[PDB]
């Protein structure tokens, strides 16, 4: 199958740092872009960041940019979303989503299409 | 020859010539004095030997032994990749062993008058321990210096006690060559004819061999009843064809199976009890149970399920620096055999069903499950794959009969494999050790691939883009590591 | 930044009868819109991608249409499984944007 | 022996290779799922005995008197492509007992069957391992009507086919088949055709065990019982395709081998299931299936005038007793497939250059003679 | 014809290892932390001299067809006529034949010399082949009969008969 286990968990104090991990399995890790989608309590779900399969392109949302940092470790097939200098509104349950579009290195193209496979998610309280 | 004359040079490389490969590996070793120059009897009774299954009796010897039996000795990760991407099969041809630049030390200064006792057993008169997948193999990385493992063997027993039929072997009682610091040793061994290891994955499955566009002329029984009600019996026959493939007459069936328990990688899926030994399939011999490991060659899991693995069905290697006892699953590397999914049954599934009764007006048709199945005429199967970390050859036990002698842990089974090489330092004594150089040279015959496949194959490649350490290379501390277990099967063939 | 506005904010309907939700984008984004659904306590699931294409596991009773500014998500044969908050997403350009959502 | 027939070759798939799958076919079930491709090429099949101890030795094949018609008038310039696959590089479809054989009667004109192959599948989908074969990528000989085509083939060594009907040796292996009767009222009143069938599972798909290991059809004295999937079933001339009654079909009987082989519907024997003692009676159980044991002897399934001649042994690490289960002579290098198609002749192209491939072609088909010679 | 093997093996099929050195292969030692709800895990250990049962082996013992275990001490045996009722047989065309002698198998486990297989002997005992061959009165081993899960324990079952598998080795019957 295709399996996404994200646990960064955590309850942190404002201004504090937290690092989400997402352990991906069952698909070619390099060829798909991985993204984080966020949903606050009783609200709509909000896109946060995405990273190219080759990690050459990282896209951040406007509110997020400059604070959170997305990266992927190819040894452990894990995508990280370290967030620092957190704020009150960062409280939400974060999701890890695989992209629908398969890519390779030999063509310049946008790396995001649609979120095909999501994940159960973790809670970040602050 | 002399103290200032070298008895050999450093040879490590690989030559790719036409249809063959020639690999050469040279390492630096150190041999301690073992057992204080003694033979010391060993048994379960010494370590306490609590259990019947583990009861053993044998001897420990002062001698060591060279073990090159693993592939990463002879192949660099590049040469392995070169070999598996381009070739449908391979097999060893010749062997050339050399021992030179011996240095004997005293405990530390150079003792120039000592000798080293080395010999090979070419008539296979000693017990053969090289086919049990032990440690002491030459290092994957050429730079590394290794310690030669202690030789030893087991014989018959009753519990901890011996019996009359037991044997004892004096490695001094053999003829051997005694080398000083200027002498060198070499011999050449020729491999016996063996089949090429099949380094390919089938592009077809055993039940899909049919032409999808045509009907068969054979008929099958489609309907045993006209409908619902009393006395509805009928015999209806249809044609087997593109619309119903499962029922067609087939010439060949998948290979034998001995079922395994399936353990999930997600630990919450697993039952909350201790089933590691209780639930494991096993075979009993002379009253002692033994785990069935790895067992017959079978697909590790059904398609689409990567999280399940057979309890003892696949080989499991360690990552660099993994502890000996009770390590977590992220420390071990478990191999999936799924490339044989085409011709072989899934290890964790029943082979099939058989009718258990005679149906009648009163009796319904009743079927049971086939947990284990032996050889049937018309079976075709694949052997277990070989790995860069895996064994190369094994010795076929000398016996009246065997079936498909290929060893179950993988590799090339041989009635007369590469012989053992025994070494110890010649002997209150001077505390004394030794070091030297060893070069092994194997010739490999290759089978070329002529597939007419239009689309590109699957290759072994290094996937990562940016990373802290390149795979198959030293880290900052200088520690070599093999990141993953690499199989031999990438190219495809028609079934 | 591109804004997706999904016109019914909440909705309720009888089962089996057609339901349609639409959202209007701030610019011509061609066929880039995507549709999702989220049940309480469960992660979202992708329905429609590239405006009209449906995901492999999604029932044929879902469909979608439109190009440029306007996009509609039409549900024929509504069912009890189908009651959840629904979202539309642009895939056209980053930063990516989800609609406000429609609770059905 | 020798034979000669008249063949008719139409155009397939409009000169156009096609992906095909169960999803295109209506979706079926998981055991019925498949993936593959269908080709414009056709192929010759003489693999049945009526097309012609003992065993084959040599083969000779000729193709001549080619006639290519346009839809009807002769097209003299047109060609027909033919090649043999002598490296066995194509998927081998000739061991599955398909229709499309040369007719048993020399004066019949037969249609040529269409060639297509199946590859690996996860479902209606394909995996990366699945391969695609363009038969245009094989060098082939092109035949106008005055051209002819021939090749000879040497059968590899096989054993003769058996043609006859305190102990040291024991009967061979058994995999029990369900017992069905020709008298409907002896049978159970339930649908057990699929439920009570012996199967083997491969990669999560359950295939019926057909016909299975060679076993006697029925016990001594009972000729009315037959194994569910255990026997071959031939259709009579003109037999319907679907749900025909028991009278419309022929059922072979294996009763000849009841000497050395276990009864298909009977169990193989008994085994003690426990240790006796003063407190425990000796218990036994029935052996439903058995694999090879040393000291087993068995006879294989007999060949019929209507049955397949040979089969191709799959290319694998190991096999035991490769003789094909449906009968005949198993070969690692069987007679090579022969591929044939009509060379596409396009209709009038436009007067302005267009990069797209030509989709419009002159309707065409061919006919000719086939002679096949097999020394036995 | 092959030379009849008029010799006895000095080693058992399971003991072919070097008793000093560990294997480089791992086995699953522990599936639970213990004594609690939701305690599940996978612990792997090196196969070594301490536990020699779980080491990976290249070859396995030959095929078996189980024989009933009968003792020369008659008081030990069950008080019923089980000579034909509890005999292992093979059926051919409706005629049940006693299985004699059958597959070549060790007559009895070590330490039990009074028991003899019901139809596995000529009383001549085969105990010399106990190294490569399973005991005629015992199971070949166990398989798994189910898929475990959170709600399902792992169930095994005894193999009363086992046919040829690739990698089996055995001795034939003595002369």
């Amino acid at each position: 199958e295709v399996q996404l286990l994200e646990s960064g968990g955590g309850l942190v104090h404002p201004g504090g740092s937290l690092r989400l991990s997402c352990a991906a399995s069952g698909f070619p890790f390099s060829n798909f872009a991985m993204s984080w989608v966020r949903q606050a309590p009783g609200k709509g779900l909000e896109w946060v960041s995405t990273i190219s399969g080759s990690s050459g392109s990282t896209y951040y949302a406007d509110s997020v940019r400059g604070r959170f940092t997305i990266s992927r470790d190819y040894s452990k097939n894990t995508v990280y979303l370290e967030m620092n200098s957190l704020r009150a509104d960062d409280t939400a349950i974060y999701y890890c989503a695989k992209d629908r579009m398969i890519t390779f290195g030999e063509v310049i193209v946008k790396h995001y299409d649609a979120f095909e496979i999501w994940g159960q998610g973790t809670r970040v309280a602050v | 020859d002399g103290v200032g004359s070298s008895s050999g040079n450093w040879h490590c490389d690989s030559q790719w010539l036409g249809d063959r490969v020639i690999t050469t590996s040279t390492r630096t070793w150190a041999l301690p004095t073992y057992n204080n120059h003694l033979y010391k009897q060993i048994s379960n009774s010494t370590s306490g030997g609590s259990s019947n299954d583990n009861a053993y009796f044998g001897y420990s010897t002062p001698w060591g032994y060279f073990d090159f039996n693993r592939f990463h000795c002879h192949f660099s990760p590049r040469d392995w990749q070169r070999l598996i991407n381009n070739n449908w099969g391979f097999r060893p041809k010749r062997l050339n062993f050399k021992l030179f630049n011996i240095q004997v030390k005293e405990v530390i200064a150079n003792n120039l008058t000592s000798t080293v006792q080395v010999f090979t057993d070419s008539d296979y008169q000693l017990p053969y321990v090289l086919g049990s997948a032990h440690e002491g193999c030459l290092p994957p990385f050429p730079a590394d210096v290794f310690m030669i493992p202690q030789y030893g063997y087991l014989t018959l027993n009753d519990g901890s006690q011996a019996v009359g039929r037991s044997s004892f072997y004096c490695l001094e009682y053999f003829p051997s060559q005694m080398l000083r610091t200027g002498n060198n040793f070499q011999f050449s061994y020729e491999f016996e004819n063996v089949p090429f290891h099949s380094s390919y994955a089938h592009s077809q499955s055993l039940d899909r061999l049919m032409n999808p566009l045509i009907d068969q002329y054979l008929y099958y029984l489609s309907k045993t009843i006209n409908g619902s009600g009393q006395n509805q019996q009928t015999l209806k026959f249809s044609v087997a064809g593109p619309s119903n493939m499962a029922v067609q007459g087939r010439n060949y069936i998948p290979g034998p199976s001995y079922r395994q328990q399936r353990v999930s990688t997600t630990v919450t899926q697993n039952n909350n009890s201790e089933f590691a030994w209780p639930g494991a399939s096993s075979w009993a011999l002379n009253g002692r149970n033994s785990l069935m490991n790895p067992g017959p060659a079978m697909a590790s899991h059904k398609e689409g399920e990567d999280r399940f693995f057979p309890l003892s069905g696949s080989l499991i290697f360690g990552k660099q620096g993994t502890g000996r006892d009770n390590v977590d699953a992220d420390k071990v590397m478990i191999t999936n055999e799924e490339e044989i999914k085409t011709t072989n049954p899934v290890a964790t599934e029943s082979y099939g069903q058989v009718a258990t009764n005679h149906q009648s007006a009163q009796a319904q048709a009743q079927t049971g499950w086939v947990q284990n199945q032996g050889i049937l005429p018309g079976m075709v199967w694949q052997d277990r794959d070989v790995y860069l970390q895996g064994p190369i050859w094994a010795k076929i036990p000398h016996t009246d009969g065997n079936f498909h002698p290929s060893p179950l842990m993988g590799g090339f089974g041989m009635k007369h494999p590469p012989p053992q090489i025994l070494i110890k330092n010649t002997p209150s004594f001077i505390t004394q050790y030794s070091t030297g150089q060893v070069s092994v040279e194997i010739e490999w015959e290759l089978q070329k691939e002529n597939s007419k496949r239009w689309n590109p194959e699957i290759q072994y490649t290094s996937n990562y883009y940016k990373s802290n350490n390149v795979e198959f290379a030293v880290n900052t501390e200088g520690v070599y590591s093999e990141p993953r277990p690499i199989g031999t099967r990438y190219l495809t063939r028609n079934l | 930044d591109i804004q997706m506005t999904q016109s019914p904010s909440s909705l309720s309907a009888s089962v089996g009868d057609r339901v349609t939700i639409t959202c209007r984008a701030s610019q011509t984004i061609s066929t880039n819109v995507n549709w999702y659904q989220q049940k309480p306590g469960k992660a979202p699931k992708l329905l429609i991608y590239a405006a009209s294409s449906l995901q492999s596991g999604v029932p044929s009773r879902f469909s979608g249409s439109g190009s440029g500014t306007d996009f509609t998500l039409t549900i024929s044969s509504l069912q009890p499984e189908d009651f959840a908050t629904f979202y539309c997403q642009q895939s056209y350009s980053a930063p990516l944007t989800f609609g406000e959502g429609t609770k059905v």
